[PDB]
């Protein structure tokens, strides 16, 4: 009867130019009818030059973003400070969502 | 004698005498000073190469944005520790969105260094550790050895001929403990120190590695021609 | 086995490693040279018998398109690091789409070295030549011991005879080295130390360049090599 | 389902087997052959869930021929059926079983006989002169029940191996797209080229 | 449990349980492995110390792995036993995944890697015992011979003997063995191997077991008439040279 | 021959000599004392200083369990570390079943069965530490000592060291003459005495003293480090108790 | 941490296994105990050695009842035979009775704890049972038996046998003795005189310690209402029986 | 390696075994336990030689359970190791079997451990002599012993320590003239005061209030006398 | 640790032999000697007691030969405990297979199962190893009957007579010099009983030191173990005792 999933409402929008990216989100932050909050943040500079969002499911999101984060700083420690191309981050991208493939994070991801 | 089989193992004066060749494994390490003000805190390494074929072991290792370490002795049991620091450092900041203080990351390894002087089949670690941190209270420098014991110092120097270094600093600390805001004096006054357990050598851009975290200032490694201003 | 296999000696030494450094001494030899061409791996096949057919004396071995091995010393200890290697190496590739950097992959094969005690029951009892190129670094030859500590080599020499190999190397070595002078070089180091008189059949030559990566010479050209060599030789 | 259809003649057994693989509403092949040798003079069909069939053939293929190389011995059919019965009634209460029928033609060459054995996925095994698994049984089991004669020889038993087939499309709904027919004899294994 | 580390380093770089186990193949019974054109033969001295042996049920110096390689050994039987059940559980499957029956490098490989893996284990000693694999890749002509050794070297060899007396064989065998003309028949290849043998087996015949690889899985095993049959032939030529000046 | 080589033998005496060494390289420690007073008890630790660049007040030597034990220990100080590990896990874990704070007296016994056990098998060393621990509970005041063969006793005061000699002669005078007891402060005083007085062993170098309490009416029951005011109160005193 | 994965009892170059024999030692220096097969019941007896005259021997048992119809005497290390018939009585239960729903018969209960000392004479870190076991027993099958059971694990039945130091004086007096058509009680009386051999001290029904397998005892069985159950064979002799039949020793 | 481990000598010996028993004296004090009609007595001696330690907190005599006491002969680890594993065992018993463990069970229960490290070789024996002692209410006073060994044994009386052989003989010869199994005395005061009367006796010295310890068990209690418990005692015995 | 009283059972001599595999066959030299011969119509096993006593049973007495199923026996020479634990393997091995696969063991796969149980003692586990030696005489439809013997190597042979424990050497070359290959099972009863009453080192051959068993052949075999009667009758047929 517990429910491990909620709906946190939100969109999400990335664009690709020639020499630069951009992404977006609205910082409204909803449960069912109610709004939890206004100002609340889904895209984050992960570092690298390497912008996430993984909205959805709030808790699924932030638990996305800091696994990825970590990812990043350990990729850092185990590389000699090696920068993470884009092409590398999207493929450790799918592998941390594949990881629950059979208990997913609600989340659509774009960097 | 007959009681150095083990680290299980005490002797009738009551020594360890595994411990202590873990620490004679550090004293043919190569030498390694740090120090610290009350804004910045210093490592300095002389790094050592096999031959002039080979390049020269890094001595210098990154914990954390706020946190690194210098190593005197067995490089992998460096490594495995400075991997142990890492993940504490990472899972404070993931659990509790703090970052470790350095007293803490000290117990830490002193608590992990014990275990493998106390129980059969394993062994102490055979290195020495020098770390310098940035945290809530201010700048730290700590000195931790594999019997466990880990002390907070204004400076200190492990590795050969290291005796030279540490009484130099021991004469320069009403000096060179006031060196705040200022990062390339209290280099030179590492560098200074360094200098002091050196035996037909001098320090090249080569052979030095520099490290240096504090107020404003993650830890950041100096290599190479980055070290060329301070020789 | 009157002490604990993982015991310091009162000189701050393992007693195991020092004794697989010893049995590494007796293997055969190895050489390596990294030049801005690229990097020569080099090794005595060293055939324990006329009978014994030498190509299957493999002691060259692609741990990845983009890196090689060389081995000396208890050849057999070095087949589970081989794999331990190669894995790694496409292992990086799945998770990041990318090759794995050299240093990293010798990073990972010395994290084995020392994961033995009472885990395996004694160190390794091999070295190993890791030679590579990534974009990073560009090409690079790797040192790893069974002590867990890996060195960064212009050239490096290891088994019988690695001291006065390391010596003609140190002679013979600059910075603007060729690739084909590195492999003359190497065929001529070897054929100094050998015991029995090189050729195409007791020496084997291979090579890291960033364009068609890791190359075994069959023995034509390493024999072509050879002749070259000779008559460098007799004309100086 | 799948048509698994053995006979046990005088000299022989021959085994059925229909040639259709299909899923959904699309007949993905009809040349697909459901039997493995399990050992020269063993030869066993099977039908079933997708995927479990060949699996645990191929599996039972993979022991007996370890078995073979092992003793340099070939097991009766006998024993290979009661190995397979064993294997599947273990299946039944483990986590996922084996949902595979199977039927198993031999011929003892230490008896000079030919055995045919029915084994469901339960690990339920018989011994018959004529066996079937599936529906197909549901139509077959009567006529061979007029027509077997245990001194058959193995051209009558193909006689009525046809027989079997043309009552099964004339009357059964799918498509099985035919049949590949195998006899098992004192020589060994060999596939009869064209049925139709 | 018991994890003890049997096979340590002594302080001259020496293993010295692998090297006991290589003693260990020096005290066994000779065997020898020949490479022809065509074919392969090994041949394998028995025991003569005593008569009273059941031929029929006494467990063979020569075992099929699988249809097309066999392998022979010289050391301890048990631990042969023990390689040779793995080495055929390995070859049913890679039969299974692969739908390819293993070259014979493959399986050498394998077993090398299980002598191997004995000596860096804990509480376990090293295979006394040293192998000749022999057979043909699938669908492939060329002969393959191959030794494994207790540390876990392998390699390949034109011919190549193991046991007790290998060095004089083998000294036979170098100085019998052209690589550039092979023997170009069974008959010639069996008869070296038996020549070989003879160069050690005192009495000859009953002592020597014989057995035969030929392409696409055609291993046979010589029963002692056809043995006994070489062995008269190569005695009555000997008779002759002896006295034929 | 040979009784001495392996943990957890009996000598034809009877005896564990695995546990003496561990006792020998207890006595090589610094001094640390514990002096029980009418509400509550004190703890006392000298630490030499080997060079000025250790950062004074710095490389803090007493160790607190829950919130109102006290913890210093003489020898092997990462062994006495790993000891008030076992004894903080020992606590919560009292303190998740039972509510109450762990009653002094149950804490000590725990920290006693964890090093006995420590001399029951030849796979594992003895502490090489001795342990002065204690505070107050439902019951008052409690000091305890515990040795590296497991044994552990109640003390009225307690000291280990190089320095236990002349710190157990000053204790016994301070319990002859104070039948009454002592108040906290004054036991801090006395502390502090009887550091700068057992300091006479180690006297070419120089050291640092470190006091904490645990005092019903002084500190409320609690743990507390005695720093300040108070501790530069006490140095006074024993300088010029010195002479 | 158990560590001792290994065996501590090994071939010695000679081919004698030295904690075998250091156990055999061992009971050979333990005090005197007995048994002789009758044709309608078994006896087993020993002495009753106590260690302080303050101690009541009366606690302290000796022959113990293993099922009821089997029991058991020993010469050796007495808390090894405490385990040691723990570990029977138990064995009985979960590898016979809770199978069968009844008791196992002699030899196998014998082979049961036979199994238990020689797996204690091979396993890793343990050393062999200092004791040497007499079992008497009455099975419908085999009728009446009596086997000695070894450290080494080794069984052996008996017609009558002592074990413990004397034993070979008291194994000759029951070679002159025994015959094939001796009655329970001429056997108790043969096994009171072998046992008086053995003694110096007193020797009376307080001193020593004697039980038989004879017929089934209904009185002893605390319920009555099941032919089928009939009460115990085993009994274990009062001090009163021994003295009297001490009275025409 | 035979006098290391717990494995047979060439005599067919336990060396170990022996070296432990040797260490149960460690401590030189001794006790005796004695039964009463409806009461089980227990006496030791008490020594606190440090005048820093707080004598309160120094005691051999345990309380196993609310029917249980338990005296031990040997040093103060290995005594309250025994003490806490009977302690458990007691509960345990309690809680499974619906009754409380009686003393007999309970040390054939520790017994049964001292034989398992007698004959296990990565445990050590415990230097210890455990004495429990119960008014059992099947049995009634009841007083039982473990040893190193794992032997176990019931006792009309009994006496351990040092000087053990003495007090042993004092108690034997009462027996003898008293031709009963027991201390004819209703009031377990009177039976404290014949224990404390025939160890000073047997030992030669005389005890002050401070230099015993007192455990006395009665049908569904068992307890230790306090300083004034015995120093009253000491005075209905002076008054002799 | 525990590694100083490890006797490492499973190791190399410089020679190349296993040092407990050696002991282990001269602790079985000193068994008493066990003999199989077999015939074309029929197996003859003859051991001898060396558990010799007046007072023993020897009715219910079994010390030698053991069946392991209906068609496969064992002689044993050396420890009979490490016996009996392999036997009743052998026993849940046999009736594994018969489950498995509806037909009787082959004798060649029990014995190759029981040897590898052996070998798997002498190569790892660091446990001593069995101090039995096996004599199996066997019938299967692929054989017919067979003997072989095992040792504590975890080797096996296969052989037309065989003899193992004390005195091997004599009884091996009076079996070579008195076997033929085709005499019957009756001569064959009568060779291994000569045989023993040559070798044996006391005084006289008598029945109650003896064990004996035949598996003759309808086309199933019949197992009979000799009681000590027919042993007697046996032995004065053959002549070596006198009624
Ligand atoms: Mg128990
Ligand atoms: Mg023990």
């Amino acid at each position: 009867q517990f429910n491990p999933y909620g709906d946190n409402g939100g969109t999400i929008l990335g664009i690709a130019g020639e020499d630069f990216a951009v992404l977006a989100g609205d910082t409204r932050n909803i449960t069912d009818y109610s709004i939890n909050s206004r100002y609340e943040p889904k895209v984050f500079d992960c570092g690298d030059n390497i912008v996430m969002s993984a909205n959805g499911f709030a808790a699924d999101g932030d638990a996305l973003v800091k696994r990825f984060k970590n990812s990043v700083k350990w990729y850092h420690f185990d590389h000699n400070d090696k920068k993470l191309s884009i092409n590398s981050a999207a493929r450790n991208i799918q592998h941390l969502l594949y990881g629950k493939r059979f208990f997913p994070y609600y989340v659509h991801t774009i960097i | 004698n007959n009681y150095d089989g083990d680290t299980v193992t005490f002797s009738p004066t009551g020594r360890l005498f595994q411990v202590e060749y873990a620490l004679e494994a550090i004293k043919q390490g190569s030498v390694t000073v740090g120090l610290r003000s009350n804004t910045h805190a210093v490592l300095v390494a002389l790094k050592r190469n096999a031959d002039e074929l080979s390049s020269y072991q890094k001595k210098i290792i990154k914990c954390d944005e706020h946190m690194g370490l210098s190593l005197a002795g067995l490089a992998p049991d460096a490594r495995v520790l400075s991997n142990y620091l890492r993940q504490q450092c990472n899972y404070s900041s993931l659990v509790f969105n703090r970052k470790l203080a350095v007293e803490r990351a000290g117990h830490l390894l002193c608590d992990k260094a014990q275990k493998n002087t106390q129980s059969y089949g394993g062994r102490p670690y055979g290195v020495g550790l020098l770390i310098i941190g940035y945290d809530k209270s201010g700048a730290h420098l700590l000195e931790f050895q594999p019997s466990g014991n880990v002390t907070e110092l204004y400076g200190t120097a492990i590795g050969a001929r290291s005796q030279g270094a540490k009484t130099y600093l021991e004469r320069t600390l009403d000096t060179f403990i006031k060196i705040d805001g200022n990062p390339d004096e209290l280099i030179k006054a590492g560098v200074e120190a360094i200098s002091q357990s050196l035996r037909d050598e001098s320090l090249t851009v080569d052979n030095l590695s520099i490290a240096i975290v504090g107020k404003d200032t993650p830890f950041t490694i100096y290599d190479g021609e980055a070290v060329a201003k301070y020789i | 086995y009157d002490r604990g296999v993982s015991t310091f000696s009162p000189e701050g030494r393992l007693f195991q490693v020092e004794y697989s450094l010893e049995a590494i001494k007796l293997g055969s030899t190895a050489i390596g040279i990294a030049t801005k061409e690229g990097v020569v791996l080099g090794v005595e096949k060293r055939a324990t018998s006329p009978l014994l057919e030498s190509d299957s004396i493999e002691k060259i071995v692609e741990i990845d398109r983009h890196i090689g091995c060389a081995m000396s010393g208890l050849t057999a200890d070095a087949r589970s690091m081989i794999e331990h290697a190669r894995t790694a190496a496409v292992t990086h590739n799945l998770y990041y789409d990318e090759d794995i950097n050299v240093e990293s992959l010798t990073q990972s094969v010395c994290d084995l070295a020392l994961r033995f005690g009472e885990l395996m029951s004694r160190p390794f009892g091999v070295a190993l030549l890791i030679a590579g190129h990534d974009a990073d670094d560009g090409y690079q030859l790797f040192h790893a011991e069974p002590s867990g500590t890996f060195y960064r080599y212009n050239a490096k020499a290891i088994g019988s005879g690695s001291e006065g190999a390391q010596a003609e190397l140190l002679n013979e070595w600059h910075s603007s080295l060729t690739l084909k002078e590195a492999e003359l070089l190497v065929l001529k180091i070897l054929k100094q130390v050998m015991e029995e008189k090189l050729d195409e059949n007791n020496a084997q030559l291979s090579c890291i360049t960033k364009q068609d990566g890791f190359k075994i010479y069959d023995n034509e050209k390493t024999a072509e090599l050879i002749k070259e060599l000779k008559e460098k030789e007799a004309a100086e | 389902m799948d048509i698994i259809l053995g006979i046990r003649v005088q000299d022989s057994v021959i085994l059925a087997s229909s040639k259709a693989v299909t899923r959904g509403i699309s007949v993905l092949k009809d040349s697909d052959d459901k039997t493995r040798q399990l050992s020269p003079h063993t030869l066993m069909s099977f039908a079933g869930e997708a995927g479990d069939t060949v699996q645990f053939a191929e599996y039972i293929q993979a022991n007996i021929q370890l078995y073979s190389i092992r003793e340099d011995y070939e097991l009766s059919p006998q024993a290979v059926s009661s190995f397979v019965r064993q294997e599947l009634a273990k299946s039944i209460r483990s986590r996922r079983p084996y949902q595979v029928n199977v039927l198993i033609g031999g011929y003892d060459k230490k008896k000079n006989k030919p055995e045919l054995y029915q084994i469901d996925y339960l690990g339920t095994k018989v011994e018959l002169p004529y066996g079937a698994h599936g529906y197909s049984g549901f139509y077959t089991f009567s006529l061979l029940d007029h027509h077997y004669r245990p001194d058959m020889t193995t051209e009558e038993g193909l006689d009525l191996l046809k027989l079997c087939v043309q009552e099964l499309e004339k009357r059964m709904p799918m498509d099985f797209k035919g049949v590949i027919v195998k006899i098992v004899d004192k020589d060994g294994i060999r596939q009869v080229d064209d049925f139709q | 449990g018991y994890d003890r580390a049997l096979s340590i380093f002594s302080p001259d770089g020496h293993i010295f349980q692998v090297e006991y186990a290589l003693e260990a193949v020096k005290r066994g019974t000779c065997a020898v492995g020949v490479k022809g054109k065509n074919c392969v033969v090994l041949g394998c001295e028995r025991r003569s110390t005593l008569k009273l042996q059941d031929t029929r049920i006494t467990p063979s110096k020569v075992s099929k792995i699988d249809s097309h390689v066999v392998l022979s050994f010289s050391g301890l039987n048990a631990d042969s036993r023990i390689l040779i059940e793995k080495a055929r559980v390995e070859a049913q499957s890679h039969r299974l995944t692969l739908e390819d029956p293993v070259t014979v490098e493959y399986l050498t490989r394998y077993v090398a890697g299980v002598q191997q893996r004995y000596t860096q284990s804990g509480g376990v000693r090293p295979f006394g015992v040293s192998t000749l694999i022999a057979g043909f890749d699938p669908r492939d002509d060329e002969p393959k011979l191959y030794q494994t050794e207790p540390s876990g070297i392998y390699s390949s060899w034109s011919a190549q003997t193991i046991g007790r007396n290998s060095k004089t064989v083998r000294e036979f065998l170098e100085k019998n063995y052209d690589r550039k003309e092979p023997p170009a028949t069974v008959e010639e290849c069996v008869k070296l191997t038996v020549r070989s043998l003879l160069e050690v087996v005192q009495t000859g015949a009953k002592n020597i077991e014989i057995t035969v690889v030929k392409p696409d899985s055609d291993i046979v095993a010589l029963s002692s008439e056809e043995i006994n049959q070489y062995v008269t032939q190569i005695e009555q030529e000997k008779q002759e040279q002896q006295e034929q000046d | 021959t040979g009784y001495d080589l392996s943990n957890s033998v009996f000598s034809p005496d009877g005896r564990n000599f695995q546990v003496e060494y561990a006792v020998k390289a207890v006595e090589n420690g610094t001094t640390s004392i514990g002096i029980k007073c009418n509400d509550g008890v004190v703890f006392a630790v000298e630490k030499l200083i080997t060079s000025k660049l250790l950062v004074p007040q710095k490389n803090v030597k007493i160790q607190v369990v829950d919130r109102h034990i006290g913890c210093v220990y003489s020898g092997l100080i990462p062994d006495g570390r790993h000891l008030v590990n076992r004894g903080r896990e020992e606590a919560a874990s009292f303190k998740k079943l039972y509510k109450t704070p762990i009653p002094i007296p149950a804490f000590a016994d725990r920290l006693g069965q964890y090093v006995q056990a420590h001399t029951l098998y030849n796979s594992v060393r003895p502490f090489g530490v001795s342990t002065i621990f204690g505070g107050v509970d439902k019951n008052g005041a409690h000091l305890y000592m515990l040795e590296p063969s497991g044994s552990y006793w109640g003390y009225k005061g307690a000291a280990t060291g190089k320095g236990r000699q002349s710190a157990k002669a000053e204790l016994e005078k301070l319990v002859d003459h104070h039948p009454e007891g002592l108040s906290a402060r004054e036991a801090v005083k006395q502390a502090a005495k009887i550091i700068y007085l057992a300091h006479e062993d180690n006297k070419e170098k120089d050291f640092e003293l470190e006091i904490s309490w645990c005092s019903l009416s002084e500190t409320n029951g609690l743990h507390k480090f005695v720093k300040g005011d108070l501790l530069q109160e006490a140095i006074d005193f024993a300088q010029k108790e010195i002479n | 941490t158990d560590r001792y994965s290994f065996s501590l009892t090994t071939f010695s170059p000679s081919g004698k296994l030295g904690q075998i024999d250091y156990a055999l030692t061992a009971v050979k220096q333990g005090v005197t105990s007995l048994g002789i097969k009758a044709t309608n019941g078994v006896v087993i007896a020993t002495e009753k050695k106590s260690s302080s005259p303050l101690a009541m021997s009366e606690t302290l048992s000796k022959v113990s009842l293993l099922t009821p119809d089997i029991g058991a005497v020993y010469s050796g290390m007495g808390p090894d035979y405490r385990v040691l018939v723990d570990k029977s009585r138990k064995v009985a239960h979960t590898s016979y009775k809770r199978i069968y729903g009844e008791y196992p018969p002699t030899k196998l209960l014998v082979s049961e704890v036979a199994k238990i000392m020689q797996e204690a004479t091979q396993s890793g870190g343990v050393r062999p049972f200092g004791v040497s076991l007499l079992i008497a027993g009455h099975d419908e099958f085999n009728g009446f038996s009596l086997y000695q059971v070894d450290p080494s694990g080794s069984y052996f039945p008996w017609k009558a046998t002592a074990i413990g130091k004397g034993s070979v004086a008291a194994k000759t007096f029951l070679e002159k003795r025994w015959n094939d058509e001796l009655e329970l009680e001429d056997a108790i009386h043969i096994a009171l005189l072998t046992l008086k051999e053995s003694v110096e001290g007193e020797f009376n029904g307080d001193t020593i310690e004697l039980a038989i397998i004879g017929d089934e005892n209904p009185d002893l069985l605390g319920y009555t209402g099941i032919p089928t159950d009939k009460g115990p064979r085993f009994r274990k002799l009062t001090s009163q029986e021994i003295n009297d039949r001490l009275e025409a020793l | 390696y035979d006098r290391h481990i717990t494995i047979f000598s060439p005599e067919g010996r336990l060396y170990q075994v022996e070296y432990a028993f040797k260490a149960t004296n460690q401590t030189n004090i001794n006790s005796l336990a004695v039964r009463g009609k409806d009461c089980t007595v227990v006496i030791s001696q008490k020594k606190v030689p440090d005048k820093l330690l707080d004598p309160t907190t120094v005691s051999y005599i345990f309380c196993i359970s609310r029917t249980i006491g338990m005296v031990v002969n040997g040093p103060i680890p290995d005594a309250r190791n025994a003490a806490l594993r009977a302690k458990a065992e007691a509960a345990e018993f309690r809680y499974k079997y619906g009754y409380d463990m009686p003393c007999d069970v309970l040390a054939k229960r520790m017994a049964n451990l001292s034989q398992i490290y007698t004959q296990r070789a990565y445990m050590r024996p415990l230097g210890v002599i455990l004495t429990f002692v119960s008014v059992d209410e099947e049995l009634g006073p009841s007083i039982y012993k473990t040893d190193p060994a794992g032997y176990y044994v019931g006792y009309k009386a009994t006496a351990t320590g040092p000087k053990q052989q003495e007090i042993t003989t004092n108690l034997e010869n009462h027996f003898k003239k008293s031709k009963i199994d027991h201390i004819n005395e209703e009031s377990w005061e009177k039976v404290v005061e014949f224990a404390i009367t025939h160890m000073i006796d047997a030992l030669g010295t005389e005890f002050s209030k401070n230099d015993l310890e007192v455990g006395v068990a009665t049908k569904d209690k068992f307890f230790t006398l306090s300083a004034e418990n015995i120093e009253e005692r000491l005075v209905a015995i002076a008054e002799q | 640790g525990s590694r100083r009283y490890d006797s490492r059972t499973t190791i190399f001599s410089p020679e190349g032999r296993l040092y407990q595999v050696e002991y282990a066959l001269e602790s079985i030299s000193h068994a008493g000697t066990a003999i199989g011969i077999m015939a074309s119509d029929g197996i003859v096993l003859a051991a001898e007691r060396k558990v010799t006593s007046t007072l023993l049973e020897q009715d219910t007495s079994t010390e030698k030969l053991y069946k392991l199923n209906d068609k496969i026996a064992v002689a044993v020479a050396g420890l009979t405990a490490d016996a009996e634990i392999l036997i009743n393997t052998a026993r849940i091995h046999a009736q594994n297979y018969l489950k498995t696969y509806n037909e009787d063991i082959p004798v060649e796969i029990l014995v190759r199962r029981l040897s590898d149980i052996k070998q798997g003692y002498t190569q790892h586990g660091g446990l001593r190893p069995f101090g039995v030696s096996f004599i199996y005489a066997g019938y299967d439809d692929r054989y017919g009957y067979q003997l072989y013997t095992s040792n504590p190597s975890g080797n096996y042979t296969g052989w037309k007579a065989i003899s193992v424990g004390a005195n091997t050497s004599a009884a091996q070359t009076l079996l070579q010099m008195d076997y033929k290959d085709d005499m019957k099972v009756d001569d064959a009863i009568e060779l291994a009983l000569k045989t023993l009453s040559k070798t044996t080192d006391s005084s006289a051959l008598t029945y109650d030191r003896l064990e004996f068993a035949t598996i003759r052949k309808d086309g199933e075999v019949y197992q009979k173990i000799f009681k000590p009667q027919e042993i007697k009758d046996i032995l004065v047929k053959t002549g070596i005792t006198k009624k």
